[PDB]
């Protein structure tokens, strides 16, 4: 079994008041069952979309989760990940970079 | 030189997760997802505009039959393998990947491999027309397949059928596959505990290959260089980020350099 | 076009 390696990033370089897409990508893991949840201020974001199960040349699984959103400077965004290889949910913070 | 690839990957799970289909097949042309099947929808659907436009209804009907047949087979494979391994329930997975690569229209490889629970199980060796058993549990499979003349069948799928369709697909999506989407690049900095971490992010590029380097006053300083690799966006384009650790107040010293097919000259970016 | 895999 293999732990998920996770990155959080937006489709566009983020800007105040500007529509965007929040991405959470997890890769390199076994078994393929995984829970990936986008969070705004500790609350699940609506409208999340999930990529169909797929895997890399080295058999390890990956999944992209993404959701339309307009980043607020007043808020905090994160991706919460749960997998069998981890004792507790792992939270990955988004850096707005603005 | 014109290089193209056709790749199918297939996953059968005993434990896919809540709401998730246990069986999934997806196909890629030049790394771009273009067909999809799962056990929930029970049919093959287009994942690019060009395949939806240039293929007729019989194509999807016939492909859907292939998908359903594959589902039934892997349903059985899961059961056979668990008994062969003396395993009852829990979490288990079958994985297939196979396909062909062409260069200047000519085939340069053909592969057909299986994995069980994330480990190599069998691989077709087209050269010696033999199957390789990667684990003891794969030996009866190797013997069964070679007994039923599977090598000849996969030799002709991989050298004729796979290649023929790949040449067809590449013509269907010629404009799309050859498109260029230019990245938006941002350099950002964050200082914590006497360490300035400079970040360079390339947003929304296509095609997938890209080189993002940190130049320290002109020299390719990849010492602190941590790359997050190339990761996908939801819209068919890609993302990558590269960081470098610097000393406080040394920010205007570093330059990010982005080399990509959409950029006639490399982009230079700073904080 | 995909292929049919085989029973192991």
């Amino acid at each position: 079994d293999l732990t998920p390696k996770v990155q959080v990033y937006s489709r566009f370089p983020a800007s105040a008041g500007t529509k965007n897409v929040l991405n959470c990508f997890a890769a390199g893991f076994h078994p393929p069952k995984i829970s990936i949840t986008l969070m705004k201020d500790g609350v699940p974001m609506e409208g999340a979309q999930y990529s169909d199960m797929s895997f890399n040349d080295d058999w390890t699984f990956q999944r992209l989760v993404h959701a339309d959103f307009t980043p607020s400077s007043g808020s905090t965004y994160a991706c919460k990940v749960e997998h069998e290889t981890l004792k507790e949910p792992q939270v990955y913070k988004w850096d707005p970079e603005f | 030189m014109e290089l193209h690839t056709l790749r199918y990957i297939q996953t059968a799970m005993t434990d896919p997760g809540p709401g998730q289909p246990w069986f999934v097949t997806v196909g890629y042309v030049d790394g771009e997802l273009f067909v999809h099947y799962n056990s929930t929808a029970r049919r093959y659907v287009p994942r690019t505009e060009w395949i939806a436009a240039k293929a007729d209804q019989q194509y999807w009907d016939g492909q859907t039959q292939i998908g359903q047949g594959n589902e039934q087979i892997d349903r059985e494979n899961l059961g056979i393998l668990q008994r062969r391994y003396n395993q009852t329930g829990g979490s288990h997975t079958v994985q297939w990947m196979y396909g062909c690569d062409i260069l200047e229209g000519g085939p340069i490889r053909g592969y057909y491999q299986m994995a069980y629970d994330g480990r190599d199980f069998t691989a077709f060796d087209k050269g010696t027309m033999t199957f390789t058993a990667a684990v003891p549990e794969a030996v009866p499979t190797k013997r069964k397949w070679e007994e039923e003349s599977e090598p000849e069948r996969w030799k002709n799928y991989l050298e004729e059928t796979c290649v023929e369709w790949l040449r067809r697909y590449v013509e269907y999506g010629k404009a799309e596959l050859g498109r260029r989407e230019r990245p938006e690049v941002r350099v950002w900095g964050k200082e914590a505990d006497g360490i300035l971490t400079l970040s360079c992010r390339a947003h929304g590029f296509y095609p997938r290959p890209i080189v993002v380097s940190w130049l320290k006053d002109g020299a390719v300083r990849g010492q602190d260089a941590h790359s997050g690799g190339i990761v996908p966006n939801g819209d068919g384009t890609y993302h990558t980020w590269v960081t470098i650790d610097a000393q406080p107040g040394d920010g205007d010293k570093y330059q990010c350099r982005v080399e990509h097919a959409s950029l006639p000259q490399p982009g230079l970016y700073s904080w | 076009l995909p292929a049919c895999v085989l029973e192991v």
